[PDB]
């Protein structure tokens, strides 16, 4: 996890080869590509409660809000298993209104 | 690690709080105090210099 100790990018793995009086390291790394821009927010307010992502960031495609993982764009809908709650929505700078979906009660019809 | 991708600075500070074991609500609920403390700490360096 040391930055730039094993090449440029996120180190995946490395292979050694012998040279005359030396060694050659072939570093395999992961390099992110083809980014898009989005709107973002730190928390989400629902029922007077602030919701934070468990892992990921809240992003908006223009009209809807999703959670994604931070390094590869893979959007999902914001549920109570995606997030955790802390406090009320009066203290966070930049909080946004949206609905956080519960699975249990629409299972219970 | 590649191309520069923008992110707002308080959200970068929250990632970094996660990286030491503190949840990020602890940053967002203290943002103003944390920024005051950083500013006083930076203002103390030029005084010693
Ligand atoms: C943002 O993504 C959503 C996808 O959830 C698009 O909204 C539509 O949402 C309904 C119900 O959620 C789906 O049945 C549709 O298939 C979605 N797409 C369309 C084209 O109707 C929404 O269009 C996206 N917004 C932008 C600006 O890209
Ligand atoms: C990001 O910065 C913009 C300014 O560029 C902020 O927008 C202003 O919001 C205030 C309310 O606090 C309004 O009174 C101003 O009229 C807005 N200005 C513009 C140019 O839109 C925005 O609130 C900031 N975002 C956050 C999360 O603080
Ligand atoms: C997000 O939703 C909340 C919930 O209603 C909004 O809070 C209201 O804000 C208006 C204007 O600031 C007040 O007149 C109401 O009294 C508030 N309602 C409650 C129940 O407190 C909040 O304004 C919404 N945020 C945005 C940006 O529209
Ligand atoms: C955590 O520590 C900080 C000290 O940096 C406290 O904030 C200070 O509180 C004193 C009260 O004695 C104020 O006079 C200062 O102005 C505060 N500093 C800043 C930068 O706001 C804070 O109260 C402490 N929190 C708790 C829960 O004890
Ligand atoms: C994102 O938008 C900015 C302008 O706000 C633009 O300069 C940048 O090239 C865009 N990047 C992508 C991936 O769309």
């Amino acid at each position: 996890k040391r930055v730039d100790f094993c090449g440029k990018g996120y180190h995946l793995m490395s292979f050694p080869q012998s040279a005359p009086h030396g060694v050659v390291f072939l570093h395999v790394t992961y390099v992110p590509a083809q980014e898009k821009n989005f709107t973002t927010a730190p928390a989400i307010c629902h029922d007077g409660k602030a919701h934070f992502p468990r892992e990921g960031v809240f992003v908006s495609n223009g009209t809807h809000w999703f959670v994604t993982q931070r390094n590869f764009y893979e959007p999902q809908i914001i549920t109570t298993d995606n997030t955790f709650v802390s406090g009320n929505c009066d203290v966070v700078i930049g909080i946004v209104n949206n609905t956080v979906y519960d699975p249990l009660q629409p299972e219970l019809d | 690690a590649g191309a520069a991708l923008q992110i707002p600075f308080a959200m970068q500070m929250a990632y970094r709080f996660n990286g030491i074991g503190v949840t990020q609500n602890v940053l967002y609920e203290n943002q103003k105090l944390i920024a005051n403390q950083f500013n006083s700490a930076i203002g103390k360096i030029q005084d010693s210099l």
